[PDB]
């Protein structure tokens, strides 16, 4: 009627709202323990199927509050189709995407995240978003990347769904255990570094590593989630001198910034398969005792007959 | 017009809640022959020890947890609804009068329209009801009902008064331009050579 126009066109100032941020990772790697602890507590509590987490973000600047949706999702398969409650056509504009690679579990990372290389593209076309506004989404996410200011290519966002995309690996301190319980090469180092920078690059993703235990780069994951959802001031550089904590800004990767990684490592060429150079760990729990199976009166009977008949 | 709690406080606690029916059944342990049996030489994994598989046995698949959810994404989304209807509110402490009136100037006849409708948005107010309940989500407007009510019923009144200003003008030239042409009809002048 008349009054849903006259008081709605009587408009204030505001901050931007219901974004819905959205976590898919391998169950069992910490991604409830690093949004809770992004989000002010220790931690919450786990649990099986879709959680929420309502982060809280405060703009000091224009001293507001305003709150996003972590819809932080289980690892299991089985529960894939509940996703749809995680998505809409009215939700997926404002959609900011990122993953959980435990690094203290290198050999199930790029599956793991290649198995969101299908669960969210099933999801973005089931949902059978129009062609349309699907391109002008991913157009825009295309020039959001290119302009990144602190690139063009073969393989840059050849494959994606025009939303930001994050990959942060949590865990990051037990890089350290690894390398001296398992004698894990600097050099492996570089070299998931590599792929996992490719991996970014094809999906304009910006990766973060970061470690609950030494709280690392939270407060600048924090500063690039806000930035990234909302548009917030944004000033920390590219930092990647350093190997311990890498960050790699959406649109500061380059196919020559991942070939100066390639070359400090002469070991094995990158082309080959990731899991090849990795080495597998292996299986501790031994197999059950087999087993002890009862011969049945019949065939028993039956060789019983055979001994009183050679006999 | 705040919410104590925001409206995702209303979803986050229904999942607790969700969460503890869940966990009721399921933190059970798990029934296990490595009392005796100690050649698992190895902490009892989470996943194993405390039984948290119950989830893939649905007899009926996941359908239920589609359906558990969905009715948390309706009775949230709903409500949320009838908090944004109690947001539509705002306007009455900012809002120029003056927009309307430009807007809706010489209506039907000033408005006609609109305070019609304003009765009806009345409407989630003045009644006896003081806090909406909806399953476990109740939402208490009890510290906004005397002064959303006092805001819109002066509101009210003065579109009503300058209605009624509008229609009693209109009325004034109702009335003398029947009388002037009722006197010059009563001039009665019917047989003239002229």
């Amino acid at each position: 009627s008349s009054i849903l126009s006259e008081v709605s066109t009587r408009a204030r100032s505001k901050l931007p709202s219901g974004k819905n941020i959205l976590v898919f990772g391998e169950d069992g790697s910490g991604k409830t323990t690093l949004m809770t602890k992004l989000q002010g507590a220790e931690h919450g509590k786990k649990g099986r199927g879709l959680e929420y987490l309502y982060l809280s973000v405060h703009d000091e600047d224009r001293d507001d509050h305003t709150r996003c949706n972590v819809w932080i999702l289980d690892g299991d398969l089985y529960h894939k189709g509940l996703l749809k409650f995680a998505v809409s056509a009215e939700s997926l504009p404002e959609t900011l995407v990122i993953f959980v690679a435990d690094m203290s579990r290198p050999w199930t990372v790029m599956e793991s995240l290649q198995k969101w290389a299908s669960v969210l593209r099933e999801h973005i076309d089931k949902m059978k978003i129009p062609p349309e506004k699907m391109r002008e989404l991913e157009r825009k996410f295309v020039k959001d990347f290119q302009d990144y200011m602190e690139p063009l290519g073969d393989n840059v966002l050849t494959h994606n769904l025009g939303i930001p995309v994050l990959v942060v690996c949590t865990k990051c301190d037990a890089v350290s255990v690894l390398e001296k319980e398992h004698d894990y090469r600097d050099e492996h180092l570089d070299f998931i570094q590599s792929h996992l920078r490719r991996f970014c690059l094809q999906y304009g993703a910006a990766l973060i590593y970061t470690s609950v235990k030494e709280e690392k780069n939270l407060d600048l994951l924090y500063k690039y989630i806000v930035h990234k959802t909302y548009g917030f001031h944004f000033t920390t550089p590219a930092l990647v001198v350093e190997k311990d904590a890498v960050f790699i800004p959406a649109g500061w990767d380059n196919e020559k910034k991942i070939a100066i990684l390639h070359e400090n490592f002469t070991t094995v060429k990158p082309e080959d398969a990731y899991e090849d150079f990795i080495v597998k760990p292996p299986v501790r729990k031994l197999v059950h005792d087999k087993e002890l199976a009862a011969e049945d009166e019949q065939v028993f009977l039956m060789k019983q007959q055979s001994l009183l008949a050679k006999q | 017009i705040y919410l104590n709690p925001p409206i995702e406080e209303c979803r986050y606690k229904l999942y607790q809640e969700m969460f503890a029916w869940k966990m009721v059944v399921l933190s059970l342990p798990r029934i296990q022959s490595q009392r005796y049996q100690v050649g698992v030489h190895y902490e009892l994994t989470e996943e194993e020890k405390f039984y948290r598989n119950a989830l893939t046995r649905m007899p009926d698949g996941p359908v239920a947890l589609e359906e558990s959810y969905s009715a948390v994404m309706g009775i949230v989304s709903e409500v949320e609804q009838y908090v944004k209807v109690w947001l539509q509110y705002q306007c009455l402490w900012d809002m120029q009068a003056e927009n309307i009136y430009n807007r809706l100037g010489e209506d039907l006849n000033k408005w006609q329209a609109l305070l019609v409708q304003i009765r009806k948005a009345r409407g989630t107010f003045d009644n006896a009801e003081t806090k909406k309940e909806f399953g476990p989500v109740v939402i208490d407007y009890g510290k906004v009902q005397s002064k959303v009510n006092l805001k819109y019923d002066s509101w009210h009144k003065e579109v009503l008064s300058k209605f009624g200003q509008m229609l009693g003008s209109n009325m004034t030239e109702f009335h003398s331009q029947i009388s002037k042409s009722r006197q010059e009809l009563e001039q009665h002048s019917v047989d003239t050579a002229s």
